[PDB]
Parts: C-alpha cells; structure tokens; sequence
C-alpha cells in the first residue's frame, strides 16, 4: 500500500497527523506539494482530562441519540 | 455583537426565579429566547449563518444537549466569534466540564462545593457552603467589574481553578485565603483542588478572536434571592448590610461578555513623508516618517475617540528596531521619526493589549531601500584637491599638444 519508487522500501509511518498546517495543493503525480501554515491556536487547552477521583463513582452516560431521535438528557429535569 | 441571545434553561421554570437578571437583559436591548436544554429543534448553524450571536447557559447538569449542540459545536461558537456564558451549581455534568477544559478552565468534581469555615453566611443549612466572598479579592479592573464600590457578594458553586502561566485566561474573582473545594460529605483524604486562594469563584477568557466566554460556577449567583438578600458573616462582631451589592457586579459582567463595556476599534492608517501627502513607494534610508492612527471606543451605543495614554508603535522587521509612544493629536495618535540604516522590508506593529479591553492589532509593511546613485553627496570640500587634480592635468594635456605639433626645432 505505501512505497516509495525512489527509495524502494514501504514508509514505517503510515498516518500523519499535522498540528500547525495544513495541504493547500498537490499535483497530479504528486510532484510538488503546497502546505499552508495555520493561524496560532484560537484558545489553549487543558493538556489533560480535568479531575476525576475515584470516591464517588463516575456512571458515565450512554449516547442515546439517532439521526431521528435528537433528545438530550438532563439529571435535575421534573418529570411529567 | 448583534442582540440575538439563546437561553438555555434547565427546567423553563428557572426564568421565573432569576427574572430580575433577564429583565434587566432585556431592559438593556436584547431578544431572549427560552429554551429547554432537551429540545430537538435545537441548534446554532443552519448552512454556515450562527443565527444566534449570543449565548448563555443556565443549565447545570446536563449530560447530552438536545439536537446538535455538541461541545464542538460550541466551540466552533466561540470559534466563528460568539460570546457565551455558562453557569453551573453543584451538579454540574459532563459537557459544561468538557466545555470548560476546551477553553482551559478546570472545574472540579461533580458533587464539590467551594467550602469556607470563616467567611459563611447566616443563612446556611449548617453545611457552611454558602460563602460570602469580599470585594477586596477581586480583577480589580474598571471595565469588567464597574466603576463603583461593591457590597460582600453571595455564592453557591463548584470552585474551579485556571493555569497560573496561561495567557488568555482571566479571573475575575478568586476565593477567600481558607476557603477549599472537597466533597462535603466525605472526609479528605487526597489533595483538595485548588485549596487555597487559587479557589476561582468567577473565571473569564479573552480568545484571540476576542470572544468574551465567562464561566460562573454558580447559577444562584445571578438568581432573585441573592440579589435582593442581605448579608453578614457568621464570624461574631460583623456588620450587617443591607444590599448584597450582587446585582451592580452581575450587570457589569454581563456588558462585558455581550461586546458593551470595552472595545475597541483601529480605524484607518496613513504613513506619509514630512511635508507630503500620499504614501510613497520605498521609502529611502534616513527618510522623516509620519505614522497617524485613529483608534476609537464604543461608549454606550456610539464609537467615540479613544483616549489612550500609553500606546505604542514597533518598526520591526524581525525584531523591532524602533519603538515609541504614539502622541494624541486631533483624534489620531501619530508620531513623526526618522528610518534606521538598515534596508529592507519593515512593518510596523500597533498593538494594543490591555486587561479588559479589546486586543488592538494593524501591521503594514513599507520597504525601505538604500540611496540611489544620484542621492550620493557631491562636491564635498574635503575632495578639493582630487577635482582639481584631474582638470589640471587635462588643461596640461591640451597645452602639450598645441607645443607638440607646433614644436620649431633648433
Ligand atoms: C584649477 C581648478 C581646480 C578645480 C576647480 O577649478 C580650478 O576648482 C573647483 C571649485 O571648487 C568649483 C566648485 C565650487 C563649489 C561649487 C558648488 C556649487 O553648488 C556647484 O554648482 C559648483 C561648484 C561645485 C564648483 C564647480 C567647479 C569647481 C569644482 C572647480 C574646479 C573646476
């Protein structure tokens, strides 16, 4: 699936991701590749998941939602 | 901002016991929508629009929003340039959690309440989680919390707590120096979160976008019953005060998240030479340069002139070769100076960033090129002797021919 026709061994990194840019243009034969350097990051974010402490448990919610079905949840919600 | 606002409320009878604030909201020009935060028809894009340029949410413990509002959804909100407020009680939920980490604000655990043992209200269920917070511990900046002297305000929330070295990121009020965030149930065994005055009671983020997002920690805080309350610590020989000074800072807070209090605005730019008129292309070396900007405010309803004492101008053209404090005159700031030696390509850099008021950014770029070969000095009087030495010797040449050819011989 990945080889190089030049340097004739299959790439180890198949998926790459990019952070800062992004590809803007790439020709036929994939000769020349244009990559556009992104605006700075909008906002910062946390580098880890906020806190979770293991003393009450944590019960984490099922999706529950369709294409057709598009109704959230709510804890504190009266019902009829 | 336009004045379209989004409610979303937690059981649609929340808008009857916090009606003073929405009044006031709508007093001030707003069209408020009320809406359940389980509704299917639901949503802020419709084919790329954002048919909502405000949104608040007083709904704490939620778990899914109703239709596509996602925390993704949300953010491409604060992303596309909206501005929203959150406010959360003692249940607080995933996605308000996951909203908060998006902007870099950490909430705490879900059952937590920002406990105090000194600073408690008399009207409390003996749990102490009421806190009168004092208005000393504030951002102690006039264009978020307003220009007047606030009463001890009341709060009932889940203590949250931000980055110490995050840029974009704001506290507009901290807790008390004992107050500590732990489950009130259960007795402490790990390391509380944010335990001392790192405690954040109000927290709000200027993104670069400028998107004003407040995060509230507590939907009592802007409820009817705390405005209208009377406060006074438990701690024995404290006065009693007759208005909770709650409503002035809920009102401040609320003009500065929807784009009224502090903004501001870069009007047009113009460089010119000194004695000129339209800008020139290239400039050369050691040019006098005038650079004029007008910056405005918008007060109330309208954009007056800004007034602005330390403002300043950067020449840079990888790191700044020139900086100066632009001068006030008509309506524009403009100061006249003079270009470095160096040619190239340089760009000036007005940036004006302050703590509650709009980030301010123009940058131009000018091309300063060296002199021409014309623009070289001539006629120096150091160089005499050379000049004269060259015509010397063509008027020698001259006189050697006329005594060459004509030469009669002896
Ligand atoms: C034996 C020869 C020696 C060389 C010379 O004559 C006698 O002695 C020079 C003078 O210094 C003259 C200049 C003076 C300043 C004056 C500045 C004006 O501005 C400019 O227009 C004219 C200018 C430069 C003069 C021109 C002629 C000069 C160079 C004269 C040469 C031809």
């Amino acid at each position: 699936p990945g080889f190089d026709r030049t340097r004739n061994a299959e790439i180890g990194n198949k998926d790459i991701k990019f952070k800062h840019l992004e590809e803007a243009f790439t020709s036929e034969h994939w000769l020349v590749r244009i990559y556009k350097v992104k605006a700075p990051d909008n906002r910062e974010t946390l580098d880890h998941k906020p806190r979770v402490t293991n003393i009450f448990p944590k019960q984490k919610y099922l999706s529950k939602k369709t294409t057709k079905r598009k109704r959230g949840y709510i804890k504190n919600k009266l019902v009829f | 901002s336009g004045p379209r606002t989004l409610v979303l409320l937690d059981n649609l009878n929340v808008r009857e016991t916090h009606s003073l604030f929405f009044r006031s909201l709508k007093d001030r020009g707003f069209e408020l929508t009320f809406k359940t935060a389980d509704d299917p028809s639901l949503s802020l894009i419709k084919y790329g629009e954002f048919l909502y340029d405000n949104l608040i949410i007083f709904s704490p413990s939620v778990e899914d929003f109703g239709g596509n509002i996602n925390v993704e959804t949300i953010s491409a909100f604060i992303d596309g340039g909206g501005s929203v407020l959150v406010a959360a009680s003692s249940d607080i939920g995933d996605p308000l959690r996951e909203l908060g980490s998006e902007c870099g604000i950490e909430f705490d655990e879900e059952k937590t309440a920002v406990i105090d043992h000194h600073n408690y209200d008399i009207s409390d269920l003996g749990q102490h989680t009421l806190i009168v917070a004092d208005t000393e511990n504030l951002l102690k900046a006039p264009t978020i919390v307003g220009k007047s002297s606030l009463n001890p305000i009341l709060f009932r929330g889940v203590g949250m707590v931000a980055d110490p070295d995050n840029p974009l990121v704001l506290d507009i009020l901290t807790g008390s120096s004992t107050s500590y965030s732990f489950f009130p149930d259960k007795p402490i065994t790990q390391y509380p979160h944010a335990v001392g005055k790192n405690t954040l009671l109000i927290a709000g983020l200027q993104a670069r976008n400028n998107a004003r997002v407040i995060f509230s920690g507590s939907l009592d805080f802007f409820s009817d019953s705390f405005f209208n309350s009377a406060v006074q610590k438990a701690a024995p020989g404290s006065q009693r005060y007759s208005q909770t000074g709650n409503y002035e800072l809920a009102v401040a807070l609320s003009r500065w998240v929807f784009k009224e209090e502090g903004v501001l605005r870069v009007g047009p730019v113009s460089h010119h030479r000194v004695g000129e008129t339209a800008p020139p292309n290239a400039y050369t070396v050691t040019d006098l340069v005038e650079y004029s900007i007008v910056i405005q405010q918008l007060s109330n309803g309208k954009w007056v002139p800004f007034d602005g004492d330390d403002i300043q101008l950067e020449f840079v053209r990888i790191d700044p070769f020139v900086r100066t404090f632009l001068k006030k005159k008509g309506g524009k700031y403009s100061v006249q100076f003079k270009l470095p030696d160096v040619y190239g390509v340089f760009q000036f850099k007005v940036d004006y960033n302050r703590l509650g008021y709009t980030h301010l950014y123009s940058s131009t770029q000018v091309s300063v090129r060296p002199l021409q070969h014309t623009q070289y000095e001539r006629f120096i009087p150091s160089a005499y002797p050379y000049y004269a030495s060259a015509f010397s010797m063509m008027l020698g040449l001259f006189i050697f021919s006329i005594v060459f050819l004509h030469m009669k011989e002896k």
